[PDB]
């Protein structure tokens, strides 16, 4: 989930 | 030119590895920087692409998909022009502060690898690519690389990657142009590949070599690279090779 929730955050 | 505006607007600026440049050169402490490097930048391409024109036509599980695949050779073809434009192609401008001479390719044990790089940046030269082509170019890498069964929604993506060959093209003795310049796309394939096997197999036996992988590196270089070096994942080449 790392790259993912950075994706998310902007 | 509304097209060439956003890419400008858009591009990043610079990024540092965050190395230590007075601690003696070793395996270890460069290709830490360099795992570090590759976290920070990941940030920044992660934010410009999103910003790119036509992106968001595209599902989000592709959007996702597509940097995670495409961000070596991203990464690699900016560094080379970083490379040609501050040091005349003379050395490996990574950062500010992680610039690679002769000995720090051969200490980072990436010494062929490195040579392909070199001579990538010493094409923007040979070629006179301008900062136009350039971007453009950059771009077009973000759509080159995808699964042989498919994007979520290939025909989005489909679109959308032939949109930006047409942007190049029209920034673009034109034939011979354009064959130069999707030669020289190619040409970053079999560099990304390398690297990709380089780092995959760092990753594995890092605990051994005292490398340190950053979170997001390692998750994409254990779950995302496996699917291109097992074949799942291709890039997409103009020219037959
Ligand atoms: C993947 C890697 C870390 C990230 C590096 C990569 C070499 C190419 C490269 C160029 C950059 O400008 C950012 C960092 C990256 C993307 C390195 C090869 C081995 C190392 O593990």
């Amino acid at each position: 989930g790392a790259f993912q929730n950075l994706f998310q955050s902007v | 030119p509304i097209f060439l505006n956003v890419l400008e607007a858009i591009e990043p600026g610079v990024v540092c590895a965050g190395h230590d440049n007075n601690q003696p050169d070793s395996f270890a402490a460069l290709l830490s920087s360099l795992n570090e490097l590759g976290e920070r930048q990941l940030v920044h391409v992660v934010k410009w692409a999103k910003a790119l024109p036509g992106f968001r036509n595209l599902h989000v599980d592709d959007q996702m998909a597509v940097i995670q695949y495409s961000w070596m050779g991203l990464m690699v073809f900016a560094m080379g022009w970083r490379s040609f434009t501050n040091v005349n192609s003379r050395m490996l401008y990574f950062a500010p502060d992680l610039v690679f001479n002769e000995y720090r390719m051969h200490k980072s044990r990436m010494y062929s690898q490195c040579v392909r790089m070199r001579h990538l940046s010493q094409e923007f030269g040979w070629l006179q690519i301008t900062p136009q082509e350039f971007l453009c170019m950059k771009a077009l890498l973000l759509f080159s690389i995808i699964p042989v069964d498919g994007l979520k929604n290939q025909k989005f993506f489909d679109e959308l990657r032939m949109n930006y060959i047409k942007e190049l093209d029209r920034i673009i003795s034109c034939s011979r142009r354009f064959y130069q310049l999707t030669k020289l796309l190619d040409s970053v394939q079999p560099i990304a590949r390398e690297l990709h096997q380089f780092t995959f197999d760092l990753l594995i036996k890092s605990h051994m070599v005292s490398v340190d992988f950053p979170e997001m590196m390692a998750e994409i270089i254990s779950v995302q690279v496996p699917k291109i070096l097992s074949g799942k994942v291709k890039p997409i080449y103009f020219h037959t090779q």
